């Protein structure tokens, strides 16, 4: 499960 | 990038007791260190060159934090004060009085008009930077407050405590919006929001890092293999190259994990005591690590990814 910790998509 | 290649570049020696915290200035130019020696030290982020000592706390310092403009520092001391410093002049601008026991953790909000503090008095205080006045005292926890952090728009504070809880606070109202726990109850020794504010990274004193999607109330990832049963060790998101989790450990190593897969990708050997604090540079692949009484140093490590 890949997560994005810097962007807010 | 499956693995970084952090190598030791510089050792920052000079503190005469345990180092407690290291933080890069948001503009990448400086590192600030705090110590049981009652001193703040400022260093060049890129060359490790000593810049200056900032003195005035009456007892040891547990934490320091920068303002977003890389000009102000706040420190948290066993003397039960925070101090706001002008780093370029060395001057103490304000002393924040009100905690009844050791101040252990501090941060500015991103706007840097507020400071949040946590104490062995089990409270969280929110302070006006301009006036130094305490705006709110929260009855946040039932044991010492180990960490406090604002989210990226300043609307939320996360706190952690030896009581076993992570709590999310409305900055404006001071109301507790959420308590996070996963059915285990070891002390919580650290907590911070991810850069986007969507996740919280917490450390518990049973050798575990825990990453929460706090809006879903769900723990999505853990990072394990390190030693952390005693001390409040500061961990980080590394996002300049590969996406890593970084932490200190009680076996004297720095641990680096793959953010996604949770696998250990690197262990950095060099400290001679517990690595109490790590920091990740805002633009370059540079880690700062700081260790306790039998080491007394800060180290700068650099990677190509
Ligand atoms: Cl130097
Ligand atoms: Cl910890």
């Amino acid at each position: 499960t890949a997560i994005d910790v810097t962007g807010c998509v | 990038p499956v693995k970084p290649n952090y190598a030791l570049k510089f050792t920052l020696a000079g503190h005469t007791k345990a180092v407690s915290s290291v933080k890069f200035s948001p503009n990448g130019e400086w590192l600030a260190s705090s110590s049981a020696d009652k001193l703040i030290k400022i260093w060049g982020a890129y060359d490790g060159k000593f810049e200056k000592t900032i003195s005035g706390h009456k007892l040891g310092i547990s934490d320091v934090a920068w303002s977003s403009d890389s000009n102000l520092l706040v420190s948290a001391s066993d003397d039960k004060t925070l101090k706001i410093w002008d780093v370029s002049s060395g001057k103490c601008l304000k002393t924040l009085k009100g905690h009844s026991n050791y101040v252990f953790c501090c941060n500015f909000n991103p706007q840097s008009n507020l400071i949040v503090s946590g104490s062995f008095d089990e409270s969280v205080r929110i302070w006006d930077v301009k006036t130094g006045k305490c705006l709110k005292t929260l009855p946040a926890h039932s044991d010492p407050v180990s960490a406090v952090h604002f989210n990226r728009d300043g609307s939320l504070i996360v706190s952690s405590s030896y009581d076993g809880l992570c709590r999310i606070w409305d900055t404006a109202s001071g109301q507790c919006l959420k308590t996070l726990i996963d059915d285990d109850n070891p002390p919580v020794s650290f907590v911070k929001f991810s850069p986007n504010g969507k996740y919280i990274l917490a450390a518990t004193l049973d050798n575990t890092l825990k990453l929460w999607d706090y809006s879903k109330g769900k723990c999505l990832k853990t990072y394990t293999g390190h030693k952390n049963e005693k001390y409040c060790i500061f961990a980080n998101f590394s996002v300049t190259g590969g996406k890593w989790i970084v932490s200190g450990s009680e076996d004297n190593l720095v641990y680096i994990w793959n953010l996604q897969t949770k696998e250990i990708v690197q262990k950095l050997q060099g400290h001679t005591d517990v690595v109490i604090s790590t920091a990740c540079h805002p633009t370059e692949n540079i880690i700062a690590s700081a260790a306790l009484e039998n080491d007394k140093t800060i180290k700068l490590w650099k990677s190509d990814c």
